[PDB]
């Protein structure tokens, strides 16, 4: 008899009250508004869209949960921009100009010494 | 500048505070279970009990809390050896892109390496990584080789390209065309060998010297 | 699912289980850990380019032939030839098994684009614009970078195009290699089967069934019997999660090493020996593989040597 582990999706109280739950693997007319059957289970409460957008809220297996404009919304994320570089067989672009950019990089080194 | 405006991120650094916050307050709570014991207090179930009967029950609560502190530590010798891994990706780094330039490719930020500064975070580093990034690209018509007297012309350094009209050599990494000549090119071979080589003139200076 | 696991269905049994404190919290905490990090494990290798090139349709490049590599149009899936090998070489009690977030029509777009970046704009692209240039001039770049002079690309331009060609197609020979994928599936498995039986033992109790101690014994002794179940049981996830998370490591190291190739031997041209494939690194074309990734190293091998006088 089905089972399923049980997660709730929240955009954060500081934010809004709302949640969705996914049942994992669980049909949607075995688990006893927006219901969208996806191959990793059955999610409730949020609208399944053919849009992309980046992942917010991982949900698994190409699918993304977030908050638009006062709502959940579950669409499938996207890969980037597309874009054709210019080849041919006698052509080159060479740069006439640059930047100097500056970015961060994080490490840990170290934790806390306990004893007991 | 506007590295402070993206501060004012070290999740990474937070994260170990947490890890080790939790398995400190895990461990403390771990005392108050009675492991299917009589109680969990070992004064309890010592006043009231007798040498040979309150043997047994204290033995139950030692087993548990032995094995609590064998998850414990056991877990930190893995999560260690996470930190210790990082802390060697961390020195690695302070010697190849703060005491040195580096040739390799996203080691020290993204784009081609210049320079890097470090700065202290608790329990941490943080690397700021300065790089040079070109920009505002044109194209142009090239040519592997230019044909001059019956031979072929290669580029010391460059490449070939035209802008319409004439050809020029450049610097790979940076517009600024100059002439063809003697000195900017070598010989090697003849033309018909090369795929898509091209006529053009390649000066001398010798000959306007001796006018 | 702990409570699944050591019980079972039983409801007797889960106030029991309630006297030994958050065990079952700390195998989901420690559990949900690997799980996070085994998605991110495939994005650093792999989301490494921030648009989807794609290549030309003519696909002729100086004469390279790249069609082993590249998708095949003619295909639901739109892998590549090499890669449709390389796929075909390789629930319980409270168990499950998580789809992954990328799907693996997804990861062969990141390689597509890998590869129609480098054969029209080279190692550019990683770090800014995409600047393209013929392809021939490309390859005379790649061994002026390890000390030959670029005629000799130039002048030899079709017997290295030649040589190439059928260099590359050697490759599907020796594969129509792969234990190290297959090994990571057994392991898995193998600690999944023995969790499952591991279940049928009595450690010591009159049976291994927490309903049949009811059915044939009264409570006081009932919750003795069913207590050493559960610390047995419970022994068993903890030995199963101790394993996967020494076991994770191994894979996050692998993953570190795969994302670190995929910069430095993909998007670049690397002088480190040995650490792109064996001779003068000049290039190299990754492909996908099911939980791994298979680097196509070409590299420069100088051959036929004559002795001579030296001053
Ligand atoms: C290269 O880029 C910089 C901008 O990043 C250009 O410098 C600017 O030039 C405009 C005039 O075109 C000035 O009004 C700005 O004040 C300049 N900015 C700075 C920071 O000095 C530069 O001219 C560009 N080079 C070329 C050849 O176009
Ligand atoms: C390509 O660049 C050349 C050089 O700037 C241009 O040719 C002219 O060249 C003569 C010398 O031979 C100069 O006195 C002129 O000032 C140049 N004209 C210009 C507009 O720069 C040529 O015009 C350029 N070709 C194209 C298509 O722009
Ligand atoms: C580049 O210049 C050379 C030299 O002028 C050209 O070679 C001539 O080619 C024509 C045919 O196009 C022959 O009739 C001549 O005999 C060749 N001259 C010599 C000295 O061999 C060559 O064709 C030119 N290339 C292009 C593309 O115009
Ligand atoms: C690239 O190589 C493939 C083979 O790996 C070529 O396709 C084959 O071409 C031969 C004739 O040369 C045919 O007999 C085979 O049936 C072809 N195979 C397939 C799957 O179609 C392909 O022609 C080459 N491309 C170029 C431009 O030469
Ligand atoms: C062959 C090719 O890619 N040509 C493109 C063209 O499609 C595009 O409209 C133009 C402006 O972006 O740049 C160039
Ligand atoms: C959450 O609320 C606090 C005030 O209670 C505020 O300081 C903080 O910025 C809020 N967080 C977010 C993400 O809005
Ligand atoms: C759920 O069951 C219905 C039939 O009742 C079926 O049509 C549907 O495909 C099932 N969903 C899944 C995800 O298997
Ligand atoms: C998304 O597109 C598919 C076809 O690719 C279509 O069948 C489906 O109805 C669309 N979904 C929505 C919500 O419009
Ligand atoms: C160069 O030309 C190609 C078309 O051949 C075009 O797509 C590309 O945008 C051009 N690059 C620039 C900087 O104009
Ligand atoms: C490039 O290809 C075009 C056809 O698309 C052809 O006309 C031209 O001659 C080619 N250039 C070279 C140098 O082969
Ligand atoms: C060069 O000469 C040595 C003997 O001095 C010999 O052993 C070696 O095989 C020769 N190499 C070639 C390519 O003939």
């Amino acid at each position: 008899c089905s089972f399923g582990g049980v997660s709730v999706i929240t955009p954060g109280t500081n934010t809004s009250n709302q949640v969705a739950v996914l049942y994992q693997g669980v049909n949607c007319t075995e688990v006893p508004s927006n219901v969208f059957q996806t191959r990793a289970g059955c999610l409730i409460g949020a609208e399944y869209v053919n849009n992309s957008y980046e992942c917010d809220i991982p949900i698994g297996a190409g699918i993304c949960a977030s908050y638009q404009t006062q709502s959940i919304i579950a669409y499938t994320m996207s890969l980037g921009a597309e874009n054709s570089v210019a080849y041919s067989n006698n052509s080159i672009a060479i740069p006439t100009n640059f930047t100097i950019s500056v970015t961060t990089e994080i490490l840990p080194v170290s934790m806390t010494k306990t004893s007991v | 500048g506007k590295i402070q405006d993206s501060l004012s991120a070290l999740g990474k650094l937070q994260d170990v505070v947490n890890h080790n916050a939790q398995a400190l307050n895990t461990l403390v709570k771990q005392l108050s279970s009675k492991f299917g014991a009589i109680s969990s207090v070992l004064n309890d179930i010592l006043s009231r009990l007798d040498p040979p009967e309150a043997e047994v029950q204290i033995d139950r609560l030692i087993t548990g809390r032995l094995q609590s502190l064998q998850t414990y530590v056991t877990q930190q010798l893995i999560r260690a050896a996470e930190i210790r891994a990082s802390a060697n990706l961390a020195a690695t780094k302070m010697s190849e892109c703060v005491l040195g330039q580096s040739k390799r490719v996203d080691f020290c930020g993204k784009g081609y390496h210049l320079m890097s500064f470090p700065q202290s975070a608790p329990h941490g580093v943080v690397f700021l990584h300065v790089t040079y990034v070109p920009a505002q690209e044109k194209n142009f018509t090239t040519a592997p080789a230019i044909c001059h007297d019956g031979k072929a012309h290669f580029p010391r350094e460059g490449v070939f390209v035209s802008n319409g009209t004439h050809w020029f050599v450049t610097q790979r990494n940076f517009y600024e065309p100059q002439i063809i000549t003697t000195d900017n090119t070598f010989v090697s071979g003849n033309c018909d060998v090369v795929i898509g080589i091209v006529n053009n003139t390649v000066y001398d200076p010798l000959q306007p010297e001796l006018d | 699912d702990c409570t699944m696991y050591i019980c079972g269905d039983s409801t007797e049994c889960s106030n029991l289980l309630l006297q030994y404190g958050s065990f079952c919290t700390q195998l989901k905490r420690a559990l949900t850990g690997i799980a996070v990090e085994q998605d991110k494990n495939t994005q650093e290798v792999f989301a490494q380019v921030k648009q989807i090139y794609k290549t030309p349709p003519i696909k002729y490049f100086g004469g390279f032939n790249f069609s082993q590599i590249l998708p095949d149009p003619s295909k639901p899936s739109k892998r590549s030839p090499i890669e449709d090998l390389l796929f075909n070489k390789v629930k319980f009690n409270g168990l499950t098994v998580l789809p992954p977030l990328l799907t693996d029509e997804m990861i062969a777009q990141y390689t597509s684009a890998l590869l129609a970046g480098t054969i029209t704009s080279g190692w550019t692209f990683g770090a800014g614009p995409a600047l393209q240039i013929p392809f021939p001039m490309q390859m005379a770049y790649r061994f002026n970078g390890i000390g030959v002079t670029q005629n000799v690309l130039y002048e030899n331009q079709k017997l290295i195009a030649n040589q190439f060609n059928s260099a590359i197609g050697k490759i599907q020979d020796s594969l129509s290699a792969l234990g190290k994928l297959q090994d990571v599936v057994n392991h898995n498995a193998q600690a999944l089967n023995t969790l499952v039986k591991q279940l049928s033992s009595k450690f010591g109790a009159i049976s291994s069934v927490l309903n049949d101690i009811l059915s044939r014994l009264d409570p006081p002794e009932a919750e003795v019997q069913i207590d050493r179940l559960i610390t047995g049981r419970l022994q068993s996830l903890q030995t199963y999660v101790t394993q996967q998370l020494i076991r994770a490591a191994e894979i996050r190291a692998s993953a570190n090493l795969a994302a670190t190739k995929m910069s430095e031997c993909v998007l670049g041209q690397s002088k480190r020996v040995d650490f792109c494939g064996k001779g003068y690194h000049l290039m190299s074309f990754p492909q996908s593989a099911p939980h791994g990734v298979v680097f196509l190293h070409v590299t420069y091998v100088p051959a036929q040597e004559k002795n001579f006088t030296t001053a």
